[PDB]
């Protein structure tokens, strides 16, 4: 919000929110990497997911 | 008057299609004859 | 307590409370009636409901 | 595992009353009953939406949001047979509505009281003496388009009744009239005239919305000044200069302390009402539409 | 596939007590834990609305809607039976909370803090050395009322000091600090000290309220300008043949739709986002009751 008076109107929106799905609580999630040749890549796993879309919802 | 002469009609000219019976309520006599005591 | 030139009727319903009769001839109606079914609830730790 | 709501009809069906409930195949009905036995009148919209009482946008749509919704099964002149709709299920769900709206598979789609007449929307039941009234299905994209368009209309058609001289009925209708979404054009039909104190299905919203915005500046600025504390959120400094600056001067002393919470607790409640509607009470996600068989599998 | 929770107390209550405890029987608590086993101290919603610190009732809301809901269902001498509640079940549900209403049939129900009293909610298990206190379920419209009621003592009480007038803060509490009802009227417990969850809520009202100041439609405050001095109703008994001058400076400029419809394009998307602040909690859709025996049929 550092300079605003140029852009009208349009430019209000920030981001937005969904909700990709439920999985198991009291188990949380676990580290794993990805396989490609080039590097590590850190990655998180989660079992169980049951998907469960959102459509987006706005935050400002 | 539709309910009143359907019942009328209905049991006469049946006895001699589809029996879907029709369900009668004596609750409202006033309501069906239109007369009030 | 003069009479307008115009008089009235008036309604009003009232309720009943009815004890009936219901004859009904004999064997007028026929039922087929089937064998029940079971099934359990699973288990409350003091009592099993089916 | 068994959901069936089964209604009796009173008196058989004519042909012609077969053949117009079998386009309404797979359209979806609100329940007023849960019970798998239920009243032929329970089923309808016709309860809010009658010749008798005059229609208002809200009566519908907070009776929609408490109300089972059932899919027709199967139609016979003895009976109807209703699926009913329960979270957590898939569903199979025709598209046959009179004003007709393309849908696509992965769309949300939205119920909401139909805008258009009621003839589109009704069935009559000639038989039995009951008007089955269909709810408009809708995506959502479109759900929320045509009824900002409709509301908007509605004001400009009133604000030039009570002047002449405010706005030009002919730039009203260019913008307000067509509805595009996603490559596909639709027109919607406003109603002829606005109406002495209530147009029918509208202005429900309307004199909400028109009392909330004015309500509303006042407000929001009360608020603020009241609010500010030691610990204030820090975007909270930030969107005080947002505010226009003629609301800015506003001084709250003008209004007395009575006042000034009934104008908020009057607010308040069109407010938080208002928001409801905004969002169109149910909701349905779409998994795959096959337009040349007309047939979505929704949950 | 099967749901149940015992609550093993650690020594035997009184026969006094458990004989109170028998009468909140089917009654809706909160469990901190879904297990087969729980403990006492998990139970109720006594940690969060203790005797020793000042009770924000916000930071309970927040709490009734992350923990499971369990509906009591038998007393022991040394066992609670309760079973926790699915998402996709149908519940039996009994009436009892000490705050009297009278629920009507298919009513969405919805689950609250105390607020009526402290002591009412709460059934003081001194064997144990704890009090296990209930939530407070209404019939959702007069729900919704009451958390209006809250949000604005905070900002009220804040405004107004008692020091500086005593009769100001009497005709505030005369707004907020009851609640009507058919026939009856309810004292509401406020806070001697606002400093609670409320305060962070309001942040974030007065954020979206600056937001939309800013793209309020012009026409729909001229129909309010023209309406409240030309014609008369019950919606504009509020705003007297005097209207206020904010609203007289803010609309001067003509009208355009077309920068009209943008203004109230933005408005329809933070109404969205903005009720999801409004539930604040768990909702209960009613599928039936029976009045003589007190007990609704709850999903």
């Amino acid at each position: 919000y550092a300079v605003v008076q140029p852009l009208h109107i349009e430019e209000l929106t920030f981001g937005a929110v969904a909700c990709l799905g439920t999985f198991s609580a009291t188990d949380g999630w676990r580290r794993s990497a990805f396989n490609y040749r080039g590097s590590s890549l850190p990655v998180v796993e989660i079992d169980s997911f049951y998907s469960n879309v959102s459509d987006w919802e706005v935050i400002l | 008057n539709r309910g009143l002469y359907n019942m009328v009609n209905e049991y006469s000219q049946r006895l001699g299609v589809v029996i879907a019976g029709t369900d009668v309520f004596l609750e409202q006599p006033c309501s069906f004859l239109q007369e009030a005591f | 307590k003069i009479h307008p030139g115009v008089a009235m009727t008036v309604v009003r319903t009232d309720e009943i409370l009815s004890e009936n009769i219901l004859f009904s001839s004999r064997a007028s109606t026929s039922m087929f009636i089937g064998t029940p079914n079971v099934s359990r609830r699973e288990a409350r730790v003091d009592a099993v409901t089916f | 595992m068994d959901l069936k709501v089964v209604v009796s009809l009173s008196s058989r069906l004519y042909t012609d009353e077969i053949a117009k409930m079998q386009q309404r195949i797979g359209c979806i009905l609100p329940l007023a009953s849960t019970h798998g036995t239920q009243n032929v009148q329970g089923l309808g919209l016709g309860q809010v939406y009658s010749l008798e009482t005059v229609p208002d946008y809200v009566s519908m749509y907070n009776y929609l949001s408490d109300c089972t919704l059932a899919v027709l099964d199967e139609v016979s002149v003895d009976s109807l047979i209703l699926t009913k709709i329960v979270p957590g299920q898939t569903y199979a769900i025709k598209n046959k509505y009179q004003p007709f709206f393309q849908w696509h598979g992965t769309g949300s789609l939205s119920v909401m009281p139909p805008v258009f007449g009621r003839e589109h929307a009704t069935v009559k039941l000639e038989s039995n003496d009951v008007d089955i009234v269909f709810p408009m299905v809708l995506p959502t994209p479109i759900a929320e388009e045509v009824l900002q368009k409709i509301l908007l209309f509605n004001v400009y058609s009133r604000v030039v009744m009570q002047a002449p001289g405010n706005a030009d009925m002919l730039d009203v209708h260019m913008h307000l009239g067509s509805v595009s979404y996603l490559g596909h054009h639709y027109e919607l039909a406003l109603p002829e005239v606005p109406g002495p104190l209530g147009l029918a299905l509208l202005d429900n919203l309307s004199l909400y919305f028109c009392i909330m915005v004015t309500l509303l500046p006042r407000a929001s600025m009360r608020l603020v000044r009241g609010l500010i504390r030691h610990e204030h959120h820090d975007l909270l400094n930030l969107f005080q200069e947002m505010v226009p600056d003629e609301i800015a001067r506003i001084d709250l002393d003008d209004l007395s302390v009575a006042d000034d919470l009934s104008r908020m607790r009057v607010m308040m409640t069109y407010l938080q009402s208002l928001a409801s509607l905004f969002n169109l009470g149910p909701r349905l996600a779409t998994a795959a539409y096959s337009q040349e068989t007309l047939t979505a599998t929704c949950w």
